[PDB]
């Protein structure tokens, strides 16, 4: 098989920016190279065909270069949207081959996390669960520390946390940190508080509620 | 326009087969190839194999001999791929994709089918509504959430008003947790418009057949 080699996994840049991706092909594939963006959720996108020329509707942003064996993939001025990973393959011969994927990461400025706290709703609660939530809404960059307090005592057990990608229109992230308690315990308590921490602040963002009121 | 629709997540038991469906409309099915791709979670694209519909002539990735079968059906524009001796090795995206004779490319691409290869059996979530406790300080916005808790197999999809909010939307992605998913789905909105206007999110389970609808309420 022709290996089509993205040495790299991921490469950040900065919307309005150049960004090259490179595919290196393990023998001659001439031309026969194109290159797919694929956003998260969704199917890879046709962008460049034939090592250079751009798919039908396809910004003028997008160009493709190379033949033989080195390949490269170019965004003129990166856009939020195009976080994306970026495929090389090869029609050369078959089996058809894919590169590995270089994703696309998007440094903009540090913005701090929206929050938002949620305690169990009544409906979880009549199962005899209760999961209090935390949203950290549109922050960046990635790194982010959510410390849970239950009366004031830090809780660790039972917290799940979800990033997004980054936000295909401002490029930050969010995540959901969900603590899970039985009902029982959970009206063991009252002061339920998510504390997040986030480089662009000494102070934590904390957001809390009691359960009494 | 050109479409390929694929046929639905799967959840398949280990060692049975699978045969996902791909059907073209918006062009002359005869004058593409039909081939497909596997997305293992988180990994690349890899090519399973392709068809001709003009003569049912097939081309396969010689790693997916005996494992993948493709067939076509011209009269109704539909490619399948089998997928037999099935293992969460094969859980997976499976895409349908065509490609001219000429040039050489995949240009339009199906939706994707995830196939899932697990015993573990169809749980529906629970969904539950995020909404501010009462304690909380209305600001120019207000973000809501619904909680999609315990359900497999992933497929989940959360829509807010109809898609009609979709532009404030986060989707937190699942995690898996004793067997079982959670993930859960934001949207902001101005505070002018919620609670003083509807805001419900729907969530679907396709494995499940269900969809709860939850009407945020402070």
């Amino acid at each position: 098989d022709i290996v089509m080699t993205q040495s790299h996994k991921f490469m950040s840049t900065s919307v309005g920016d150049r960004v090259s991706i490179t595919c290196k092909a393990s023998q001659d594939v001439s031309t026969a190279v194109a290159w797919y963006q694929q956003k998260p959720g969704q199917s890879p996108k046709l962008l460049i065909y034939s090592a250079s020329y751009r798919y039908t509707g396809v910004p003028d942003r997008f160009t493709g270069s190379g033949s033989g064996t080195d390949f490269t993939f170019t965004i003129s001025s990166v856009q939020a949207e195009d976080l994306a990973v970026y495929y090389c393959q090869q029609h050369y011969s078959i089996p058809r081959t894919f590169g590995g994927g270089t994703k696309l990461e998007i440094k903009r400025a540090d913005a701090a996390p929206t929050v938002s706290i949620f305690p169990p709703s009544s409906e979880q609660l009549t199962s005899g669960g209760a999961s209090v939530v935390c949203f950290l809404n549109n922050f960046y960059p990635k790194d982010i520390n959510v410390k849970w307090k239950i009366d004031g005592s830090e809780r660790q057990n039972g917290v799940l946390n979800s990033w997004t990608d980054q936000d295909s229109k401002d490029s930050t992230y969010s995540m959901s940190s969900t603590l899970t308690l039985t009902k029982d315990e959970y009206e063991r308590h009252n002061s339920y508080t998510c504390e997040a921490t986030h480089k662009t602040s000494t102070s934590p963002i904390v957001k809390s509620f009691n359960r009494n009121e | 326009e050109v479409q390929l629709q694929q046929s639905g997540p799967e959840l398949v038991k280990p060692g049975a087969s699978v045969k996902i469906s791909c059907k073209a409309s918006g062009y002359t099915f005869t004058d593409y190839y039909m081939n497909w791709v596997k997305q293992s979670h988180g990994k690349s694209l890899e090519w399973i194999g392709n068809i001709n519909p003009n003569n049912g002539g097939t081309s396969y990735n010689q790693k997916f001999k005996g494992k993948a079968t493709l067939t076509v059906d011209k009269s109704s524009t539909t490619a399948y791929m089998e997928l037999r001796s099935l293992t969460s090795e094969d859980s997976a995206v499976y895409y349908c994709t065509r490609s001219p004779v000429r040039p050489y490319y995949f240009d339009y691409w199906g939706q994707g089918t995830t196939l899932t290869v697990s015993s573990a059996k169809t749980t529906p979530p629970s969904v539950y509504p995020l909404a501010p406790g009462c304690g909380d300080t209305t600001g120019s916005s207000v973000t809501l959430g619904c909680l999609v808790k315990g359900y497999f197999p992933e497929s989940v999809t959360v829509t807010w008003n109809s898609g009609s909010l979709s532009s404030s939307v986060h989707t937190f992605p699942a995690l898996l947790q004793s067997g079982l998913y959670t993930m859960s789905s934001s949207v902001t909105v101005p505070s002018s418009t919620w609670p003083s206007q509807t805001v419900t999110c729907s969530v679907a389970h396709p494995a499940s057949s269900t969809t709860v609808d939850k009407k945020l309420e402070p």
